[PDB]
């Protein structure tokens, strides 16, 4: 039954671990998802001028 | 008879010492097991705890 104690130790160790990691990516990823949109939206602004600028340079 | 009374009692005292030894040889065993078990759960508590903390670390790293 000391072998039993050790078995029991595994349970929680495997279970909680699973659960936390299983959550972890999701959450992080979704913050990534959020941030990603918001940098596009920054970009929008500084779209037009970049092209304008770029267009002038190449011409001669 | 006072001689045979004494022979009884002695042999009987000799019994008392056999029993007392045997008891101790049981007790030492009893106590061994107890330590042995304690030590085992310790080894697996340690390791699992570590394997947890690091695992999740790899979750963060992702």
């Amino acid at each position: 039954e000391a072998e039993a104690k050790a078995k029991a130790l595994e349970a929680q160790y495997r279970e909680r671990e699973r659960a936390e990691t299983e959550a972890l990516l999701a959450r992080y990823r979704e913050r990534a998802e959020a941030e990603a949109k918001a940098v596009r939206e920054k970009a929008m602004a500084r779209l037009d001028e970049a092209v304008a600028l770029v267009l002038k340079e190449v011409l001669p | 008879s006072k001689l045979e009374a004494i022979l009884s009692q002695e042999v009987e005292a000799e019994i008392q010492a056999l029993l007392q030894e045997a008891e101790a040889k049981a007790e030492a065993v009893k106590r061994e097991a107890e330590e042995k078990a304690k030590a085992l759960l310790q080894a697996r508590e340690r390791a699992l705890e570590a394997q947890y903390r690091a695992a999740l670390r790899r979750a963060e790293s992702a």
